[PDB]
């Protein structure tokens, strides 16, 4: 009776998909809230960010399992912005996944040809 | 913790520990003397108080 | 008017106003109502 | 990056993912288990049901039946749209599939109703029940006896396993890395000898065993992951992999577009 | 006395589009509706509901008021 | 008794 | 009641193997051997064929007709 509708895991209900705020407590630090997103995006995004030298801090948390969203705090060096490093990491991940895709498809075609 | 468990939600969605609850309501026509004072009918606002 | 099913036969019995509840091929005094005519929709989750 | 396909079955693909971070491999696993669209029976309208099966019992069983969902992301009429997004009043060929189940047992024995007994509205090869068993029947839906009837209409929609596990195209993803624990990511529990008391995995033969005298490598990370994606039948495993990789890319792209 | 209460309805638009139900209650703006599945109970705007007639047709809300007025 | 019970059960329609 | 369509844990479709499982058992196959021939490797997927009780058949014996 008090169940939430499962579509609430995928529907924004008017919420913004991405929220970006500047962390005032720390310099060059920002908090990015992603709604209806979970560890799938957050884990890889934070790992890619930490592959970057301009990123001093990169962490994420899911405040409650009963809310589908996650917060990502990123702090960069003075010469760069958190938004730019986040975008660069996202673009790099997109490219990486693209090679994963292309090489998987090529190997699958080769293997199927071998089957025949 | 403290004697709680975590249940897989996918397992629930596939029918794990799903159950049916049946309840039964019994009614019957009463009567006193030779006159029946109960009727199974669709009551109407205009006559039933 | 109202049709019931002989709990033994399953035969359709058209009982009328103030008539003994009995089965006319099976004498059974227990019958069941028939499925409503309203729309029945269930989501498969 | 790289991928090595070690085995292909009718229902699964067994491969090795190299030159990747553990985060990306885990995100691939999670998206494959959670977010790949599939078509499944959603709404059941029941006209006659004189079986021993309750109505919602039957509805839940029908929703579990895997329907062909290949190319469900191509634009209609090649794929489907989410009925919430579609402009139809309640449903239409763009955002749904119609199936019908009309069965009646007039004989003496017991009539077994399978998935091959569903009749699919002809607008595409989408939504057709997968008949994978040798006799091409599919899942056993129900059983009837003389004078017992089922007559129902199913509306199959698009969805993902996050909303309900019925929309999941994969059964389970086998996922291993570091079969020799060269990274000591786990402290093996033992009584007398951890090495003797823990069986070695099959993937241990795809990596060089630890060298005696080698110092512990504290800068190394897991970069080789042995994965096995098993499909339910609705989508082929290779299409599952490609779709997961597309969905992750699109999540990242939405992030980029919103931030930029 | 609202004429919508007790009327079978389906949800036109929204995440719960396509679900059958019966209007148990009605405010001026929204109707409180008893869905047939999962013992669910919702509040849906009257404008978001197709209404079922005696002949099996589904009509819009404004069509429902125009039918209820009885002008002809 | 078993045979009598069988007879009474089977013919409950006729004996009614 | 009746064999579930999918496994509770693995989500693998088992609802199309109950008849095959019984037929294998009739052919002098142990339950383990039969499950092996059905390609049920995960013990989570195996338990549901192993431990299923078919109450549908007993519920079908109360037919109002003959
Ligand atoms: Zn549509």
């Amino acid at each position: 009776m008090n169940q939430p509708e499962r579509y609430e895991l995928i529907e924004l209900m008017g919420l913004p998909k991405v929220t970006y705020e500047l962390d005032s407590k720390s310099p060059n630090a920002a908090v990015v809230t992603l709604e209806k997103e979970d560890h799938t995006l957050a884990n890889m995004l934070a790992n890619q960010l930490l592959s970057d030298e301009r990123v001093l801090f990169a962490g994420y948390k899911v405040p409650h399992p009963l809310n589908h969203n996650f917060i990502l705090r990123v702090q960069t060096v003075e010469d760069c912005s958190p938004k730019q490093v986040i975008v660069d990491a996202a673009k790099s991940l997109i490219t990486h996944l693209e090679e994963i895709k292309v090489n998987f498809m090529r190997e699958w075609e080769l293997k199927m040809i071998s089957v025949e | 913790q403290e004697d709680s468990i975590i249940m897989n939600q996918a397992s629930i969605d596939r029918g794990l520990f799903r159950s049916i609850f049946y309840r039964t309501y019994t009614d019957q026509e009463k009567k006193i003397g030779m006159t029946v004072m109960e009727e199974f009918e669709r009551p109407v606002r205009s006559t039933t108080l | 008017t109202m049709i019931y099913l002989c709990a033994d036969c399953g035969a359709r019995n058209t009982i009328q106003a103030k008539e003994v509840i009995r089965c006319r091929e099976c004498g059974h005094r227990v019958m069941y109502k028939m499925r409503t005519k309203r729309m029945v929709q269930f989501e498969a989750r | 990056t790289h991928i090595t396909i070690r085995n292909i079955s009718k229902n699964s693909v067994d491969f090795v993912l190299t030159n990747t971070s553990l985060a990306v491999a885990n995100s691939l696993r999670r998206v494959v288990l959670a977010e790949i669209p599939t078509v499944a029976i959603d709404l059941v309208e029941i006209n006659v049901n004189t079986s021993v099966m309750p109505d919602e019992f039957l509805a839940h069983r029908l929703g579990m039946i895997p329907l062909d969902s290949s190319n469900i992301d191509e634009p209609p009429p090649v794929g489907l749209e989410y009925t919430r997004n579609c402009d139809c009043d309640q449903y239409c060929p763009k955002c749904s599939v119609e199936l019908f189940l009309n069965a009646k047992c007039t004989g003496e024995g017991t009539m077994e109703i399978y998935a091959r007994d569903l009749v699919v509205s002809s607008n595409s090869s989408l939504g057709h029940p997968i008949l994978a068993d040798p006799k091409s029947r599919g899942p056993l839906i129900c059983k009837l006896r003389k004078e017992q009837e089922i007559s129902l209409r199913c509306i199959a929609k698009k969805g993902i396993a996050k909303e309900h596990a019925k929309w999941s195209p994969t059964s389970a993803v086998a996922f291993e890395y570091d079969p020799w624990n060269k990274l000591q990511h786990t402290d093996y529990w033992f009584e007398n000898d951890a090495d003797a008391e823990w069986p070695k995995s099959k993937n241990a033969d795809w990596e060089e065993p630890p060298r005696e005298g080698e110092p512990f490598n504290f800068q190394e990370e897991p970069r080789r992951f042995y994965m096995d994606v098993e499909s339910v039948g609705s989508i082929p495993p290779n299409e599952i992999m490609v779709q997961g990789l597309r969905i992750l890319q699109e999540k990242l792209a939405v992030l980029v577009r919103d931030l930029d | 006395r609202d004429k919508a209460i007790g009327a079978t309805v389906r949800i036109r638009r929204g995440p719960m589009k396509g679900l059958l139900g019966v209007i148990k209650d009605t405010t001026d703006a929204n109707a409180r509706v008893e869905l047939h599945t999962g013992n669910k109970m919702v509040t849906i705007p009257k404008e978001n509901l197709l209404y079922t007639t005696k002949t099996g047709e589904l009509i819009s809300y404004t069509e429902f008021i125009e039918r209820s007025r009885g002008i002809r | 008794l078993g045979a009598t019970n069988r007879e009474l059960i089977n013919n409950r329609a006729a004996n009614r | 009641m009746i064999i579930p369509i999918r496994c509770f844990s693995c989500g693998k479709v088992i609802g199309d193997k109950w008849d095959t499982y019984l037929t294998l058992l009739q052919e002098d196959n142990t339950e383990g051997e039969a499950l092996d021939k059905l390609g049920l490797q995960r013990y989570c997927c195996r338990r549901m064929i192993l431990t299923h009780v078919d109450l549908i058949e007993k519920l079908l014996c109360y037919n109002p007709l003959s």
